[PDB]
DNA sequence: ATCGGATGTATATATCTGACACGTGCCTGGAGACTAGGGAGTAATCCCCTTGGCGGTTAAAACGCGGGGGACAGCGCGTACGTGCGTTTAAGCGGTGCTAGAGCTGTCTACGACCAATTGAGCGGCCTCGGCACCGGGATTCTCGA
DNA sequence: TCGAGAATCCCGGTGCCGAGGCCGCTCAATTGGTCGTAGACAGCTCTAGCACCGCTTAAACGCACGTACGCGCTGTCCCCCGCGTTTTAACCGCCAAGGGGATTACTCCCTAGTCTCCAGGCACGTGTCAGATATATACATCCGAT
């Protein structure tokens, strides 16, 4: 058994961009879905480049690289900064 | 001995722990770094973030509360840099963007 | 007289031992140490160091009856040793001042071969495409009794002319430039040459050079090299020179570069001399001087601008991506995109005061343009020729400007006209390395050198071109170079270099 | 299963609903034998998909074709589907 | 009585507007699970799987239409006809 | 008077001739040039490779020779035998890259 | 003189010569071809060898180097969806 | 004892041992089977030998001796399933099929 | 700098076919691409497949679904065949 | 050019049902030591790149002209589509019933990981001579203007 | 509609350089053994899937009627092709010197993995009530003849 998910997560982030709205069943699952996606494929495309430049690890800047190299201009600078951001902040803590 | 998760620790709001462990145990690479998880959790939170409030804004636009897989789809198509990231992706029981020929109007 | 004879002469129908054999005796006829080389080949090749232990006073007086035009006195003893190097079954190079006389005595050479020997050709000239019409009309001129042609033109009008002259063999010199050896070395592959005749042998100083090696695959006897000045750079270029003249005595660089490697250098200078004196001549230009006076140089050790220094410290520190920016730099900072502000583009004084050598060069152009000189600007940018265009346009003075990519008639035009009877043309600009060696600018006297080069032996081309034969009353050398410099490391290199080849073949001429 | 297997379904996929997929794309006015080349495009889609979804399933040595599976044979052939679990 | 391209828009706006499936479903499941006994006797099949068989087929033939239409239009027409598809699928790399 | 092909016989026998051989048909330099004009536009002080811009080369061509097949494909649809920049657009839009 | 600037270059998009497409176009098989498709194809050029360069640069850039190679290339196609044979 | 190869055993061409080494260390699993080398070393060969009898049959029809890539476009473009294999792959310095449209045909 | 290619064994199989017929090395390069090519596509096949039935290991009945997976028709049951005879000798010996 | 119909689009009111808050068990994520090996750093070292310019050959590309056929428009006509209206059908839905087969749980054993030794396969370096590219010239084939 | 007439296919002679053997060495397959843990198999259980059945009503089918639209035809410009000068720029060969950019050896430290416990974060299961459907009536609005 024992089944797994985002939907905490993604009704915790709704509920601070739209502290208003609610969420259907179905559009939870889409979320879901495209939670998991997204994660796949930049931790294929990260992984890919661990290959190809014969490091053995999966680090953040290759997280980065893969960012970069997947979302689409705006996106990819927006979703860059707010990775270096959560990092920083992270690691002096 | 106090409990603060990593998830806290970075002022995300997706779990950092379950990222990690995901990394991990998804045959990706042998070692896994320590700030990859904090990366990768800020970039689903922001991508999350940035659809979830194009939806809300177009279940307004529908004066209505819950989102539903309609305006997820709007939001996606409508936008035209989601659109370009989910280029192949189809969204069960979404729709249609409206779009009309010009020639097929009446004159 | 006989194709038939000559045609069976020329085609190739399939170790020279007698021959190399009495040129290793004929070279240790002098002393034993010139065999260093032959005994390290030897040991370093088996086919020879079995060979070494096996152990015609021709002056030829008077000029050719053959040939007309009563020769001048120097040259007779260089056709003198051109016969003897033949009657050795050595080679040689012939390396006098660009103007002594050459073509003349290597045709007079090669009649002399033909009507004493008994042997219509072959023979084979290879020369710089600008001095190729010289050589036929030479030819025709001073032995008309002998047929060639140019070999040049279409595809099918090569073909055409070998299919009819060189395969015909309807010939006794067939001379063509460079670029068609390497193009038609086919058909030339197989002649059999007698000579193989080389004018202006810098092409060749680079063994990995395309056309060396198509020259080493040709079939010929003895070779002949002609050239104005061997070893711009390095000893490597004599060695290369030298594998061309005798491949079999000369075949490790190594033995070469280590036993020279520039008191030690007095011990191998007093070798030096020694090795090479059988098989090149240098003259001097004033053996029948009779005329230019001798070159007064001069340099005027410029500072740096404002802007100038800003820049030049900009580049020190850090689109740009070489040392080269260094010298451009200090040569005139509107070469960079970044200076002259604006854009509204003025022609104004705005320039002389920017950079450095415009002052002093504006200073001294003003000097000679008051007293009725004439100037030959010869800078190694032809971007940076533009600026002094524009520059000269401000002060309205008068051009004539050949450039690297000016085709051949407005060069000749030009030259004609800067140099036809007196006319209002102040300024020559002009790119060092351009044009050739038939230049004929002797109406100047001003031969300023607002750039220099690596090697100086581009620079004495560069002031050849007004101290040829001809200009009668001086010419002033005025090379600019700003101090605290990358420009002071180019010119001590430059300036050792002279000395190298002082050291080297300049004291051969002191002897020839 | 004894279920009295069946032919000529594709039938099933009818005149209107050819034509309201049609509309749904934009369609004004439709010629009267593009119905046929739908049908013969619906089957050869479906049977590739299928296919890779029974391989899947088959696989996994099961019997039943769960949506995992669909899902899975249509992220194979480039049509990711969003809604049923992944 | 209306005339003929009226109703046809009005279809179209409808069509647009709505998100449901435009096939039925007995029929689609038919036909889903006979062409599977092609490959192996005896499937039983989820149903949530035959749903998501018709929304990922429903969604390929309504793109599938909206490049015939274009392929007719650039034709100068506004009927599409059987070379339509043909040529949508040819360029779109199926055939 | 000197001969002439009626027109439409030399662009088959050219068709027919290119579409047998192999070699490049763009340029070299030209092509190269355009690169590093446009990769400067990314990242300043960079540096290729000759492999790096053959294959370059080679894919582009191949890109511009599926596309103008297709492009023929869709002039012929509208009963014509010239392809205009309509026919470019409606390939490119049809296979979805814009 | 005012010619220290000496060209604009026409840049370099036409240096993709029209009979340079009509030899891509002839390949491709068309008999007839209109004028403006001279410029057409220029732009959609442009347009793939910048999303190519893209990302070429980007992975030479991630490897800490400062040169292109054919494998980054070949890298960038892959991830595009045109898996080039022939180049490692 | 001596040594043999698990080529040799299988009775393969094509090098289990490295097969079994890349996909080891491929980050595919977490471990390997026995088996499956053997069997992908086996069918990687098949798929060489039908592509090179392909290939070289177009060679001899060309009447020359060599495979190069033009006889490898030429032959992968004639198979109906070889090339609906490699659709989205391109051969450098391949070519294309001959092939002109009726249409533009002389009358 | 030792660099591995799967260039011997291309001969082999080629001097197998036709037993006299050369091929160049551009030709071998891109035989070289294509054996990489379809491994990749097979082994990655493989570990999603093994991964979606929580499995750790890949089995030669994981690869064979793979090359059922990807290859067409009469085009995979060939491979199929030779694959399983490959692995029935070696298992027997 | 306006009425008359037909189809939206609001606005009210009633009924559901499925988001959503709340508690409950537990399992996983966190805390804290220890350690080893990956990767960062240093330094050879060497080989290809950069900048600016020169010289020459030789096809391609640019450009201008005539003129031919193709694109585009306009006209006509005759089907094949769309729109309505009865009539029949079968999908949708609620409900019952049964059982096959997903999905978990336990044991254990065969089989893959890991290691040390050992030895041939394979890779790089190197030499050579046939395959194929190219070049006349001769014959053959398709275009085309009578 | 047949004899130009040019383009192509096809023969030999080069020649040259790359494929293809051959050898040394080195390092990664192979052998033999240790051993711990996935997975294989059985059994259980209980959920969901298949199988019908009756009833309603909305969608499908069939047939009619009449336009408007697709396609064929006829002109007619005009713009693209074929061809003959003419310029230009790719493409080799060169010079000159750097240096900097990638690429192995070598050391070492610090950051991951690996452990052992253990408590809160999170998921499951529950009980609501309010945001969605789902009728109804009435007003607005295009659309189509007049
Ligand atoms: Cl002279």
């Amino acid at each position: 058994t024992r089944k797994e998910s985002y939907a905490i997560y993604v009704y915790k982030v709704l509920k601070q961009v739209h502290p208003d709205t609610g969420i259907s069943s179905k559009a939870m699952s889409i979320m879901n879905s495209f939670v998991n996606d997204v994660f796949e494929r930049i931790a294929g495309e990260a992984s890919r480049l661990a290959h190809y430049n014969k490091r053995s690890t999966i680090t953040s800047r290759e997280i980065q690289t893969a960012v970069r190299l997947l979302l689409p201009g705006e996106l990819a600078k927006h979703a860059v900064s707010e990775g270096t951001k959560a990092v920083t902040k992270y690691t002096s803590a | 001995a106090k409990a603060k998760t990593r998830s806290s620790r970075a002022g995300l709001q997706f779990p950092v722990g379950r990222v990690h462990r995901l990394l991990r145990k998804g045959n990706y690479a042998e070692r896994v770094g320590a700030g990859a998880p904090v990366y990768l959790a800020a970039v689903l939170e922001y991508l999350t973030a940035e659809i979830l409030e194009l939806a809300g804004n177009a279940a307004r636009d529908n004066k209505k509360t819950r989102i539903i897989p309609r305006h997820l789809q709007l939001a996606v198509r409508n936008d035209e840099e989601l659109n370009k990231l989910l280029g192949r992706v189809t969204i069960a029981q979404g729709g249609v963007l409206p779009n009309i020929q010009s020639v097929l109007l009446p004159k | 007289h006989d194709p038939e004879s000559n045609k069976k002469r020329y085609l190739l129908k399939d170790f020279d031992l007698e021959g190399t054999t009495k040129r290793f005796e004929h070279l240790l006829s002098l002393s034993g140490l010139f065999k260093h080389f032959i005994e390290s080949k030897a040991a370093k090749d088996p086919k020879f160091r079995q060979v070494l232990d096996v152990l015609i006073e021709f002056q030829f007086r008077e000029s050719p009856a053959y040939v007309n035009g009563q020769l001048r006195p120097y040259q007779i003893q260089g056709v003198n040793w051109l016969v003897s190097l033949h009657k050795n079954k050595i080679a040689g190079i012939l390396a006098d001042e660009m103007g002594l006389g050459k073509t003349l005595q290597t045709i007079s050479f090669l009649g002399y071969l033909r009507y004493i020997e008994k042997i219509p050709g072959p023979f084979l000239v290879i020369a710089p495409k600008s001095t190729l019409n010289n050589w036929l009309r030479e030819i025709n001129r001073w032995t008309p009794d002998v047929n060639a042609f140019i070999l040049q033109g279409d595809k099918e009008e090569r073909a055409e002319l070998i299919q009819k002259k060189l395969l015909g063999c309807d010939f006794d010199v067939v001379i063509a430039s460079y670029e068609i050896i390497i193009r038609e070395k086919s058909p030339l592959k197989k002649i059999n040459w007698e000579y193989i005749i080389i004018d202006e042998a810098h092409r060749i100083k680079n063994e990995e050079s395309m056309l060396s090696q198509v020259l080493r695959e040709f079939t010929s006897r003895n070779r002949l090299l002609i050239t104005g000045t061997p070893l711009q750079n390095n000893l490597h270029e004599l060695w290369a020179l030298l594998n061309f003249l005798l491949p079999d005595i000369f075949s490790d660089a190594q033995d070469f570069d280590d036993w020279f490697s520039s008191e030690d250098q007095d011990k191998i200078v007093k070798q030096l001399h020694t090795v090479l004196q059988p098989f090149l001549l240098r003259r001097i230009k004033s053996d029948v001087e009779t005329s230019l006076l001798p070159k007064k140089e001069l340099n005027l050790y410029v500072g740096m601008s404002s802007m100038q220094k800003k820049w030049y410290k900009k580049i020190l520190e850090k689109l740009l991506n070489i040392m080269m920016q260094l010298r451009k730099c200090c040569n005139h900072p509107y070469l960079f995109d970044g200076a002259e502000p604006g854009p509204p583009y003025t022609t104004d004084e705005h320039l002389v005061y920017n950079a450095a050598k415009l002052q002093v060069l504006d200073k001294l152009l003003k000097k000679l343009k008051e007293e009725g000189s004439r100037v030959l600007i010869f800078s190694q940018m032809s971007r940076l020729l533009d600026i002094l265009e524009d520059y000269c346009y401000f002060r309205n003075y008068e051009y004539c400007r050949i450039d690297g990519s000016t085709a051949h008639e407005d060069r000749i035009q030009a030259i004609d006209d800067y140099n036809a009877p007196d006319s209002k043309k102040f300024v020559f600009l002009l790119t060092t390395r351009a044009g050739g060696l038939g230049i004929n600018l002797t109406s100047a006297d001003v031969v300023v050198l607002y750039d220099s080069d690596w090697n100086p032996q581009a620079d004495l081309q560069a002031m050849d071109r007004a101290h040829r034969i001809g200009q009668k009353k001086q010419v002033k050398v005025f090379r600019l170079v700003t101090d605290n410099s990358v420009e002071e490391k180019i010119l001590e290199r430059a300036t050792q270099k002279l000395r190298l080849d002082q050291l080297v073949i300049q004291q051969n001429r002191t002897s020839l | 299963r004894h279920r009295k297997v069946l032919r000529d379904n594709i039938q099933g996929i009818t005149k209107p609903a050819i034509r309201r997929l049609a509309r749904r794309g934009g369609v004004k006015r439709i010629s009267g034998l593009i119905y046929e080349e739908t049908r013969g495009v619906l089957k050869v889609f479906l049977e590739n998909v299928i296919r890779d979804a029974v391989t899947y399933t088959e696989h996994a040595k099961r019997k039943t074709v769960t949506a995992m599976d669909v899902v899975y044979a249509l992220k194979r052939q480039g049509r990711t589907l969003y809604g049923f679990g992944g | 009585r209306y005339r003929p391209g009226t109703v046809a828009l009005r279809e179209i706006r409808r069509y647009q507007k709505s998100t449901e499936l435009l096939i039925r479903k007995l029929p689609f499941q038919r036909l889903v699970r006979e062409i599977a006994q092609d490959f192996k006797t005896d499937l039983r099949f989820q149903s949530s799987a035959v749903m998501a068989l018709q929304e990922a087929s429903e969604a390929y033939l309504v793109a599938l239409f909206e490049d015939t239409n274009l392929c007719a239009i650039h034709a100068k027409r506004v009927t599409i006809m059987p070379k339509d598809i043909q040529l949508a699928r040819r360029i779109r790399g199926e055939r």
